[PDB]
């Protein structure tokens, strides 16, 4: 059943992507250009969505 | 090469296919099976990587797990780093002079813990032929050390 | 509590642990120090082991 | 450091061209290109399996099951969860015997059973001790949690109110805590009464958070360990705590081998709690807000918890970094601690009252 | 990763990879020459996947093969135990009281050689028991009851017969993988044993022959401790200066029988090893029925009490002697006459039962 095999793989791909993002994200503790630029990136992604 | 022969053996057997060592199938098999050969070589080298006494790729991870970077770890020699890691990983023993002589011998040096000269607690270490800091870090809590070179 | 994976290993370890005690308590059959021990106690220990 | 997919593709295509002279496998939509890509995919799959086979050699990067196996092999033992015990006030009609096994259930469904039979003839409310059955962090409750009776018993009213809350419930440790313990064990090798061994012994007891050991404390035969129990509010030790820590270092049983290990007989330890040495800083900040006050003081306490020990010195640069680390404030001028503060080993510096 | 892809999945995905990067679309039923190459590539991939899985099973010592477990033991320091021989008594009789050479040999019917490595001179014609060890390392060299053995090289006035009333014992083969793993885990987990009042007792008692030990901490002030050891198995209970020196050397330095590392006393404190001095007490009990069996029973009861409840630097009330005499129950009337006061001594003197009178 090829029609119903695409969502099953898509779910696993999304889960793996989320796990990778969670693992690779590193907390920055400063209030400098790094923190404000991370804020700009996140708010731009939210703006697009 | 054995890998190209294995790939050739995996092919169907018949009058059509030519598997002689000078045919085009045999020419292509080496180029195709070459990558998997390198992958298997890496997977075999992981067996050596398993120990920190011989680790090469994972020396940084081993040192971090062990908290290695300190006085005993020599300047840059990879062998010294591996030795230090392989000694700290199985570092365990008592406070006796015999054990301390054995410990100093395990790091490549050779010392003799002789009797005191001025007191009782202070013990004299004769170094014949990093060690000072290692001994001052792993010394017994109550005792004190004196160092004499020869 | 043992699954089919760990049953053999755990029972092997227990067998070795009990074998050590049984051999230690059975190797000392006749000795001038074993003469001091009470007989009923020795029987009650050997049977249990 | 596995090879990348593009690198594998390029290597396979180069090998194809080398083995078949006059060939250009990089041509678009061709059989040789398709074969090269398929082989690159297979090689990438194995390289990924190779990476997973690695990264489990050490517990630091290992997965959960391999971390548990490494802990079991290295000797670190997990501690199981605990039940929830508490006082239950049961009202009685006449003289009766409450057997061991009667169950009282909460409004949610959790049941608590009595483990020892009791006899009462007071014809009035009495108090007993009762323990749960779930043996988890859901066992403990609030201040006054009503709970009914499940198994009917002669001459006792069903409902029962507990005035003191149930407590003692907990949970099994996480693999992160097991890894932390194993990392501590590997990083600090155990000797017989070493300067790290005294620290780990004094830390093994409950409640304590940090401990330091001064070898040759007062002479050639004495070593001195001082510990600090931050978790409480006094954030310091009491004579009872000092006595019990000294007793634990003097003698305790080994969970692994079952024998008794501890400090050597000849030497003396003489554990003693440290003495507070407050330091009052003068800090000027242009915006005033209680949240900013709390942030500044919290930063200072974290700085002290990280980089201050008994017998150690504290430069003003540490304080200035701690105050400047606050994101909100605009000016952080420091006035009082211009000079270096030092203390003897018996007294530990502490961030006292703050002057703003 | 874990659960590597199956060979069918590899075949399907490689076939799809070859199909998709080509302009045309293959029919349903066909026998293309790229399908064979795809199947061969899938077989190659599945072969290495299995090789990598085997490699990944070798890291943890709990699942390694025997050779890789031996490599782990070589790294850690644990040494495998080789096969051991089997020893036993040989009851051989001589004719004219000869001297057996240092390396005489006996043979079994199966063809397994036993050897005696010692020299023994026989005083008179009779049957004597000699310890003999097998020359076969395995378990095969392990006889049973009443096994007959014969000499290989004739010896003057020695008849070729050996009865072996008590069978040979021993014959352990090489260590198994599980046993070696348990020994390695013992070495890994066993903790350090700094010099303690309990640990000195074990260190003194580990020496063969030593059966009772006592440790006195802070003897003659702090910084030095005393120990005492005794040997009841011998006829002379109290040890000799040679034994004192041997025990002192063992405490000063020895290799732990369970962990390969070296253990010993703390560097700072001063240990002293002194043999205990006898302070005998002579009971002089009176018994109404006088016979050898009752005297033996009373002496054994007294000796058992002394072995159980008598330690250096302790007191011994006569009530214990009275109870030991009364526990025999084979008597009619008994009386304790010499010990009427509570006996006591210092650390270096040990109470012991002397020569008993009237029995």
């Amino acid at each position: 059943d090829t029609s119903a095999a695409v969502p099953a793989q898509a779910v696993a791909v999304t889960g793996s992507l989320g796990d990778t993002l969670s693992s690779v994200w590193q907390t920055v503790k400063d209030g400098t250009a790094a923190a404000t630029a991370v804020m700009e990136a996140v708010t731009g992604v939210i703006d697009d969505i | 090469t054995p890998w190209q022969t294995a790939f050739l053996q995996l092919l169907p057997s018949g009058l059509a296919w030519n598997k002689s060592p000078d045919s085009k199938l045999s020419a292509l098999a080496q180029a195709i099976s070459d990558v998997i050969a390198t992958a298997a070589d890496d997977a075999r080298q992981m067996l050596r990587e398993r120990f920190p006494s011989t680790s090469r790729w994972y020396l940084g991870e081993w040192e971090s797990f062990l908290g290695l970077p300190d006085c005993t770890s020599e300047n840059g020699t990879l062998s010294e780093r591996q030795r230090a890691a392989a000694n700290k990983m199985r570092m365990t023993g008592n406070l006796s002079r015999r054990f301390y002589e054995w410990l100093a011998a395990q790091y490549g040096f050779t010392v003799r813990l002789t009797d005191s000269t001025e007191g009782q607690w202070v013990t004299q270490v004769n170094i014949y032929g990093a060690l000072e800091c290692l001994l001052e870090k792993y010394k017994p809590a109550h005792q004190i050390y004196k160092f004499v070179y020869h | 509590l043992c699954d089919t994976r760990t049953a053999f290993s755990t029972w092997n370890r227990l067998a070795q642990r009990f074998e050590r005690r049984h051999a230690a308590t059975a190797g000392r059959q006749g000795t001038i120090t074993t003469s001091y021990n009470s007989p009923v106690a020795e029987k009650n220990i050997a049977t249990l082991n | 450091s596995p090879p990348t997919l593009s690198s594998l593709i390029a290597r396979t295509e180069q090998n194809i061209e080398q083995r078949l002279p006059g060939s250009w496998p990089q041509a678009r939509e061709k059989t040789l290109s398709a074969i090269a890509y398929a082989q690159a995919g297979l090689a990438a799959g194995c390289h990924e399996h190779i990476s997973w086979v690695g990264r489990q050699i050490i517990p630091s990067t290992a997965d959960e099951d391999e971390l548990l196996e490494h802990c079991r092999f290295w000797g670190v033992r997990r501690k199981q969860a605990t039940a929830a015990s508490g006082p239950l006030t049961v009202t009685t009609s006449a003289a009766t015997t409450i057997p061991a096994g009667t169950r009282w259930q909460r409004a949610d469904g959790v049941v608590y059973s009595l483990a020892d039979t009791i006899v009462i003839d007071r014809a009035g409310t009495t108090e007993i001790t009762v323990t749960a059955l779930a043996a988890g962090e859901a066992g403990n409750t609030g201040e006054n949690t009503l709970l009914t009776l499940i198994t009917p018993v002669a001459c006792v009213v069903s409902d029962a109110i507990t005035v003191k809350g149930f407590s003692g419930g907990a949970d099994i440790e996480s693999a992160a805590e097991l890894l932390s313990r194993l990392e501590y064990r590997v990083q600090y090798p155990p000797f017989g009464g070493n300067q790290f061994d005294y620290v780990r012994w004094a830390r093994e007891v409950s409640g304590v958070t940090r401990a330091w050991c001064f070898p040759t404390w007062k002479g050639g035969g004495t070593v001195g360990v001082t510990f600090v129990m931050d978790n409480r509010s006094n954030i310091f030790p009491q004579p009872a705590d000092v006595e019990r820590v000294a007793d634990y270092i003097a003698g305790h049983t080994d969970p692994i081998t079952g024998l008794i290990v501890g400090q050597p007989d000849g030497v003396n330890v003489t554990v003693f709690a440290p003495k507070a040495k407050p330091v009052n800083p003068r800090i000027y900040i242009s915006p005033k807000t209680a949240e900013l006050k709390q942030a500044i003081t919290n930063a200072i306490n974290t700085m002290f918890f990280n980089e201050v020990m008994p017998g150690g010195a504290l430069a003003p640069s540490r304080i200035i970094r701690a105050v400047a680390g606050v994101t909100g404030l605009d000016d952080f001028e420091v006035r009082f601690p211009t000079e270096i503060q030092r203390s003897e080993n018996t007294e530990l510096l502490t961030a006292g009252t703050i002057e703003w």
